């Protein structure tokens, strides 16, 4: 250390031997923390908070865990950031990306101990990932021409995604709900059109998807409670003292009877607007704002249903289901399109009462009712079902799939191995380490179940080298099998994102050799 | 056993008598606090709806199956 | 059988801690069950006093 000081008090510097030490300790720390939640037989963690008023949640997702953990190592924050982005991109594989990105760094520290310059490893890995992604592409199978065959693939993808979650207790029941829900969107990737309503009580198997729609609102007082063959007008306008006349006007009169005259003119304005609404020949009215008690009785005298305070989400969803138009100014009744549902009634679920729409016109949106025993099950069920809906929506956008259960990893690990046997130099060593990292992912799945991982992986390595490119693990019995027969299937887009993102982070971390920290701010709260 | 304990009886003796009497015939036999022993229950006009027993059992097993999936505890913010 | 050594004991400990903690609650309210069970008094930190036999309220 130079005798002269260059840093202010509290600032610290770390260099080559210490910098690479700290960065590797952090990465493997986060990788080993989440390995327990991987595969069809991983277990779940408990997150309890000291700051957020002792909030408690039970989860298996690898991205939810990494968001709540308060990491402070600079290198560990890079790993958390990729997992959050991956969740917002395809919605699955958050656990696989971080484990793989951590296993690459575990092999990278051993190579440095053998006196190989870091730039040599990166150039070596860059060739390894190119040959790995190309081999994956040649493994893709693309359906979509046959509805019957494509329908089978959607059931296989949804069945695999739900395996590692709590929904595996009822996988058959929950596979049908997830698939049929996505077929309603008619190819539009608006996932917000699916409203998952979760309310406590009853068994987890009582959950279902409603054939129509459900609204958790309340109708006006002294209005019909149920209508057959309804015509719906969807509006976004003011009705509680709509007289917000944008100007800065004011009333200046010299008597009292003038005020009582102007006051009566206010009600005439509201009454006239109501008549123009009823001119459309509607029998159901939906508004996104409040409804005052004076216009409430106008509908109550005319025999109409008025729903109030259905926010932007509640209105846009109704537009897709019934096909109406969100209208305002009510001046041209011919140009506005109304909705149509066969029946509207009030239903009771648990304790609450919700509005039931049945026999809708379009049905391009839906609602899902979830039941359960604890708030932890309801949250876990909803979060698990989010993974299934997203990955299915990506499949419809790009309908090419790749086999899973370790069949995919072993194929790419072999393609890099063949390349490393022709390349001279120290780059050959680095490429082999890439194959050691990919093959760990099938190993970790076997370890969690209590099987001889070394024996099973050894059989897979031989099977894939001799041309049986569909071999892979079978969890229910701990032997080998064919995926074309069993049906374990992933998405090409999901696996591609897992491979490319993971290989990048081990590149950005590995190029770092100096760590510098500014003197932290002190806690002096308000 | 818990009901036979709160009433000041011998829990081992009562449950042994109960399991004996349910395995050779009647199924309505139960604890009788007023008499202090075991007798036919429907003669005492004590009943309860079926949904209470079914729902209690179903919610219990669903929770226990959820507990066994837990493996680790960590502290967050 | 011959191998598959389990080198991590934390899962085995956390499960046994959950068994003990969950069992403790059931032994706490075991008394309030039955036609001859008794009640409880709960004094909040504010000062409120409740006397109850309901199991969800306790
Ligand atoms: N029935 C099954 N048989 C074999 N492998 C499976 C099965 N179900 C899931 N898997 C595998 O489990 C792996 C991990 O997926 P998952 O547990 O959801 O974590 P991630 O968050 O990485 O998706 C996937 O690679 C998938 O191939
Ligand atoms: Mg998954």
């Amino acid at each position: 250390l130079a005798p002269v000081n260059i840093f202010k008090a509290g600032a610290d510097e770390e260099r080559a031997e210490t910098a690479r030490l700290t960065s590797f300790i952090g990465a493997i720390a986060i990788g080993d923390l989440v390995k327990s939640t991987l595969g069809p037989k991983g277990m779940d963690k408990i997150l309890l908070s000291s700051g957020r008023d002792a909030s408690l949640m039970v989860t298996n997702d690898g991205a939810t865990i990494l968001k709540n953990i308060g990491v402070d190592n600079p290198a560990a924050k890079v790993l958390v950031d990729m997992s959050r982005v991956q969740d917002d991109e395809v919605g699955d594989g958050t656990t696989s990306v971080t484990v793989l990105a951590a296993e690459l760094l575990r092999e990278a520290e051993s190579l440095i101990a053998k006196k190989i310059h870091p730039q040599t490893i990166i150039a070596g890995w860059r060739e390894a990932t190119k040959a790995a992604r190309e081999a994956l592409l040649s493994s893709a199978v693309d359906h979509g021409s046959d509805e019957v065959k494509f329908r089978q693939d959607l059931m296989n993808i949804a069945g695999t995604t739900l395996s590692s979650k709590l929904l595996t207790h009822h996988k058959d029941h929950f596979t049908k709900l997830a698939v049929e829900a996505v077929l309603r969107l008619k190819g539009s990737g608006n996932l917000e059109a699916i409203h998952i309503i979760k309310k406590l009580g009853g068994s987890l198997a009582d959950s279902y998807l409603d054939e129509g729609f459900l609204l958790d609102k309340k109708i006006g007082v002294n209005q019909p409670k149920r209508i057959e063959n309804a015509k719906i007008l969807i509006a976004n306008t003011g009705m509680d003292t709509d007289k917000i006349k944008i100007f800065g006007s004011r009333v200046r009169v010299d008597s009292t009877a003038k005020v009582a005259e102007i006051e009566h003119a206010e009600k005439e304005k509201m009454k006239e607007k109501v008549e123009r609404i009823l001119k459309h020949g509607i029998n159901c009215f939906i508004n996104r704002q409040l409804i005052y008690n004076y216009p409430e009785q106008l509908f109550g005298a005319a025999g109409v249903m008025a729903i109030e305070h259905a926010d932007f989400a509640g209105v846009e969803r109704l537009a897709l289901v019934t096909g109406g138009e969100i209208a305002s100014t009510f001046d041209h009744p011919e140009l506005v399109k109304l909705g149509s549902c066969k029946l509207i009634e009030e239903v009771m679920i648990g304790e609450d009462k919700l509005i039931h729409f049945s026999g809708v016109a379009l049905g391009e949106a839906c609602t899902i009712v979830l039941r359960g025993a604890t708030q932890q099950i309801l949250d876990e069920a909803e979060r698990s079902l989010h993974d299934a809906l997203c990955v299915l929506a990506q499949t419809v956008k790009d309908s090419r799939t790749v086999y899973g259960g370790g069949c995919s990893e072993m194929l790419m690990a072999h393609a890099v191995t063949q390349l490393a046997n022709r390349t001279p130099g120290k780059e050959a060593v680095a490429m082999e380490s890439y194959a050691k990292a990919l093959r760990m992912l099938p190993t970790i799945i076997a370890d969690n179940a209590g099987y001889d991982s070394a024996d099973l992986v050894a059989q897979l390595r031989a099977a894939h080298s001799e041309g049986n490119t569909t071999a892979g693990l079978d969890m229910r019995e701990g032997t080998i099998g064919d995926m074309a027969i069993l049906g374990i299937t992933e998405s090409f887009q999901v696996k591609r994102q897992v491979l490319l993102s993971a290989a990048e982070a081990a590149e950005v971390i590995l190029r770092v050799d100096n760590i510098i920290k500014a003197a932290p701010r002190k806690r002096v709260p308000d | 056993s818990t009901l036979a304990e709160n009433a000041g009886l011998n829990p081992i003796s009562t449950v042994t008598e109960l399991r004996n009497r349910h395995a050779q015939g009647e199924k309505t036999a139960g604890i009788n606090v007023r008499k202090g022993g075991i007798s036919n229950i429907l003669e005492e006009l004590v009943v309860q709806p079926l949904l209470v027993s079914v729902s209690a059992l179903t919610l219990a097993t669903e929770t226990v199956r959820s507990i066994l999936k837990i493996d680790d505890v960590v502290n967050t913010r | 059988g011959k191998g598959a050594y389990q080198d991590r004991d934390k899962p085995a400990q956390i499960r046994f801690s959950n068994i003990s903690a969950a069992k403790a609650v059931a032994d706490a309210i075991r008394t309030s069950l039955g036609p001859k069970g008794m009640d409880k008094m709960i004094q909040d930190g504010k000062g409120d006093v409740t006397i109850t036999n309901d199991g969800a309220t306790i």
